[PDB]
């Protein structure tokens, strides 16, 4: 539908004006981190980013356009990607550290404080590298993670989101052409980009089979985590 | 599903 249409420079102010907000965790506890209290802040905290995860991805040109069914399996396979990619994003400006929320930003040792959990952090740490060492843009960045939407179901079901992936590529190559990289350098970086796809892709399956071995059942995870993680068994 | 409901609202 309307997508197709859209400028490159149209697609992107689109996906800027749908970002959802940076959303806080919860000030108490405002202490040092045990492992029943981190897990609790970060089930909290993911709790209330996939509610507006949930409304960003109905704000994402061609994404309204499918059937309730392919927007419920595309957001099934690819919401902790979604999670992942923003957290990377947002903690470009603190590298060794993970901003979760601006009054919850956590280092490498931090992430010790739940078991298996560190593993994860240093490949989520190792991302944020990435990005640093590409100066990844804000508009790139976007369009990276409506690829990610778009893209991680679309295997497991077609015509239309390949079309608005086309688009979406076409935008990123139009983005990289402003910048003035030679066409040489575009699809060199258009592939360095989609390239850490693939690593965010792992980071998920990683992630999702850590949230499985909790149930441990420390604490309990909320209703809608618990539906999107049993959509992955 | 929570997520059907959200997707609607
Ligand atoms: N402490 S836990 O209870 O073990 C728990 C709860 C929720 C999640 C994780 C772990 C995994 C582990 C690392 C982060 C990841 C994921 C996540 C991603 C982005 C974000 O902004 C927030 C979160 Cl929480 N969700």
């Amino acid at each position: 539908s309307l997508a197709l249409s859209l400028t490159a420079d149209q697609m992107v102010s689109a996906l800027l004006d749908a970002e959802p907000p940076i959303l806080y965790s919860e000030y108490d506890p405002t202490r040092p981190f045990s492992e029943a209290s981190m897990m609790g802040l970060l089930t909290n905290l993911a709790d209330r980013e996939l509610v507006h995860m949930i409304n960003w991805a109905k704000r994402v040109p061609g994404f309204v356009d499918l059937t309730l069914h392919d927007q419920v399996h595309l957001l099934e396979c690819a919401w902790l990607e979604i999670l992942m990619i923003g957290l990377v994003w947002r903690s470009m400006e603190h590298p060794g550290k993970l901003l979760f929320a601006p009054n919850l930003l956590l280092d490498r040792n931090q992430g010790k404080c739940v078991e298996g959990m560190v593993e994860i952090f240093d490949m989520l740490l190792a991302t944020s590298s990435r990005f640093r060492m590409m100066n990844l843009q804000g508009e790139e960045f976007v369009c990276l993670k409506s690829i990610i939407l778009l893209n991680s179901g679309v295997y497991t079901f077609k015509d239309h989101i390949h079309r608005v992936l086309d688009k979406i590529t076409d935008t990123l190559i139009h983005l990289m052409a402003k910048a003035g990289l030679t066409l040489q350098q575009q699809h060199q970086r258009l592939a360095q980009l989609l390239l850490i796809l693939s690593h965010i892709r792992h980071m998920s399956n990683k992630g999702m089979e850590h949230l499985y071995s909790m149930k441990k059942n420390v604490v309990p995870l909320s209703d809608l985590l618990l539906e999107m993680l049993d959509a992955h068994r | 599903k929570i997520l059907h409901r959200l997707l609607q609202d």
